[PDB]
RNA sequence: AAGCGUUUACUUUGAAAAAAUUAGAGUGUUCAAAGCAGGCCGCCUGGAUACCGCAGCUAGGAAUAAUGGAAUAGGACCGCG
């Protein structure tokens, strides 16, 4: 059955983006993956989106530009401290200079870069470059 | 998919996104459970009491129309039965099919789908339990199964 | 006087006004049964878009459902008294805090924030209901709440529209937008 | 098509899509008056009625429960309702 | 691209696909740089201005491209609102 | 200022955690491997620091993941006999 929806919205967003399509549907919505989609914002990787309400688990359409290579959810939640982040971004991202990996800390869920001015780690959720 | 199919079908009922009372409709709340209760006590499961409330009278959901569901109507009144109506189905088809094969020993078929009958009330069973609606010693009897239908 | 503040202060000279403008309004009126088991909580008055103001008035919600069978006539009533007004009926509602690990019986899920807000603008259209619902989350962050309202008593509340988003901007604090979709209803 | 929008259908390509896989959920079944030839009162029976409906005083019945919509005895008017 | 200095250290900036916004390749034979010509309003005779649509060839073999051409001209104003 | 006040998992923090070894500061063993020495015309000085999983102790944070509450009320506060 569904056990992550992270997942199923990212891999939903990366097949919509690498056929080139302008919108997509993230079909159940929770707060981690709206959460998501906002750091994806202050980036510009995406544009804005949208949160149909219906009664139940909502839907999401997102703004789909041509500024995205890959977004990949990490599973499971593995617990990374500031020690082991240089580590982490060392595997899973392409250059120094661009791609983020978003992890879940007592501050919010937030970029490596801005989680690490602050000082403080927590589980990873995902990357986007 | 299904629990015991290999089907996977999608057939099911759609909530509209509005959840207020009609406007045509001037059953009230107060009179709506009497009648809930009169129907009970012909003897009817909640399953079959909404059904026949929804094309009779138009009351679509009981929940929106009165302030909770069927069944904690009941049990606030004290009719609920003794025990869980899907519970009870799946004991009282169980019973059906064990009778059927006593008759004749040769359907394999048959009791192939005894086990999915059974292990499907093993199954509910163990969750009813840990809700605390069933006492923690009630088994399911073969044998004695017959006896309460 | 119909006001009953809760915390057993004095009300003020304006919502006192509105004291005494509803209870000429239950002697004069058809409303001789309905009004004497009703009640009024508070009133205030809001400043909203344009040079231009707007009144609201909070009820018990054990008798509110009894002032929305009458809510229509009543502000008609009433707006012939105050003339350059928009008076809606909005419940008076408690939003406990949420538990942390620092800090009482458990709390219902009608006193949480999600639930008061929905039920807040849920009742301040009256007339008109909710048939969907869309937020929109904008480049720089913030949110955008769209709200879509039934055909069926659209032109009893077309000229309020302005009115709602000033009003729950005020209570609340969230930009929204009101708009009649011809698609559904 | 690339840029097909997905947030704005038109009513035509809402309507066949199916119950659950719409935009927002809707039920495609609807309550109706179904008044008797007989006599002058008028109930109200759900479009997928399931269940053998009967005018009360046992005058006649009204519908018959097929798998999909209900079907209506000869003569029986009805007109469906909205909110 | 840009160092500390600020200079820029790139070869050549490389097009980019008006209706899908990726790199086309040095060796994107299928892609095209498509040029339209824009007409004097009173009298509808080329000016000698253009407005220029590049499309990748992957779009181009996704049978895409006609699409794409018409709705970035439709949003210049060369082709009417309606279409 | 004493203590009180859902519990964890998680993360940051502080203590405690033998040396030797490894990393590393100073230092011309003629250089180096090393060593903990030496320098100035009696005095000046050094013999640092980092890491040391897991488990156990301490204080901040409350997103993420569990778990609890009032539903035959055998409920919370409020005062009376
Ligand atoms: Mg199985
Ligand atoms: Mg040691």
């Amino acid at each position: 059955v569904r056990m992550n929806v992270l997942a199923d919205a990212l891999k939903s967003i990366n097949n919509a983006e690498k056929r080139g399509k302008r919108q997509v549907l993230i079909r159940p919505c929770s707060k981690v993956i709206v959460r998501f989609l906002t750091v994806m914002m202050k980036h510009g990787y995406i544009g804005e989106f949208e949160i149909i309400d219906d009664h139940r688990a909502g839907k999401i359409v997102v703004n789909l530009t041509g500024r995205l290579n890959k977004c990949g959810v990490i599973s499971p939640r593995f617990d990374v401290q500031l020690k082991d982040l240089e580590k982490w971004q060392n595997n899973l991202l392409p250059s120094r200079q661009f791609g983020f990996i978003v992890l879940t800390t007592s501050a919010g869920i937030m970029d490596h870069e801005e989680a690490r001015r602050k000082h403080t780690g927590g589980k990873i959720l995902g990357f986007f470059f | 998919g299904r629990m015991h199919a290999p089907g996977k079908g999608l057939s099911q009922s759609a909530l509209p996104y509005r959840r207020s009372v009609p406007t045509w409709l001037k059953l009230t709340s107060d009179d709506v459970k009497e009648q809930i209760y009169k129907l009970a006590k012909k003897g009817l499961t909640p399953s079959q009491i909404g059904v026949i409330l929804r094309d009779s009278h138009g009351v679509a959901q009981v929940r929106f129309v009165t302030g909770n569901k069927i069944l904690r109507i009941l049990k606030s009144k004290g009719l609920a039965p003794d025990l869980p109506e899907d519970l009870y189905h799946l004991i009282k088809k169980a019973v059906a099919v064990r009778k059927h094969l006593e008759r004749n020993r040769k359907d394999k078929d048959a009791k192939f789908r005894l086990i999915l009958i059974e292990s499907r009330i093993h199954r509910l069973a163990r969750y009813y339990k840990t809700k605390r609606v069933l006492p923690p010693n009630w088994k399911y009897e073969s044998s004695t199964a017959s006896a309460l239908v | 006087a119909k006001i009953v503040k809760p915390n057993g202060e004095k009300p003020d000279e304006f919502e006192s006004g509105i004291s005494q403008a509803l209870l000429e309004l239950e002697m004069n009126s058809d409303l001789k049964a309905q009004l004497r088991e009703l009640n009024i909580t508070a009133a205030k008055e809001i400043e909203v878009g344009g040079g231009r103001k707007a009144i609201i008035i909070f009820v018990p919600v054990p008798q509110l459902k009894s002032f929305q069978k009458i809510q229509v006539r009543l502000v008609r009533e009433l707006e012939k008294k105050f003339s350059g007004k928009h008076v809606v009926f909005i419940a008076q509602r408690r939003i406990l805090p949420k538990p942390t690990r620092k800090s009482k019986q458990k709390r219902p899920r009608s006193r949480t924030l999600t639930a008061v807000h929905d039920a807040i603008l849920e009742d301040l259209v009256f007339p008109s209901e909710i048939v969907g619902k869309r937020i929109r989350v904008k480049l720089d962050g913030s949110r955008l709440i769209k709200v879509h309202l039934d055909k069926a008593q659209q032109n009893n509340v077309e000229h309020k529209v302005e009115t709602f988003s000033g009003v729950y901007k005020k209570l609340t604090g969230k930009d929204v937008n009101f708009e009649f979709p011809e698609f559904q209803l | 098509p690339l840029a097909k929008d997905l947030l704005h259908p038109s009513p035509e390509e809402e309507k066949r899509k199916h119950k659950k896989k719409r935009l927002v959920q809707s039920p495609n079944s609807y309550f109706m008056d179904v008044k008797c030839p007989g006599c002058y009162k008028i109930t109200t029976v759900f479009s997928h009625a399931q269940t053998v409906v009967l005018c009360v005083g046992c005058s006649t019945v009204l519908c018959q429960p097929t798998g999909g919509k209900a079907r209506l005895t000869e003569g029986c008017s009805f007109r469906r309702k909205q909110h | 691209m840009q160092n500390d200095a600020g200079e820029f250290v790139d070869l050549y900036v490389p097009r980019k696909c008006s209706a899908s916004n990726r790199i086309i390749g040095a060796k994107d034979h299928a892609s095209i740089q498509m040029n339209v010509a824009e007409v004097d309003k009173v009298t509808g005779r080329f000016n000698g201005q253009f407005k220029t649509y590049a499309i990748c060839g992957a779009i181009r073999r996704m049978g895409e491209s006609d699409d794409s051409i018409l709705r970035l001209a439709k949003a210049d104003g060369i082709v009417s609102k309606n279409f």
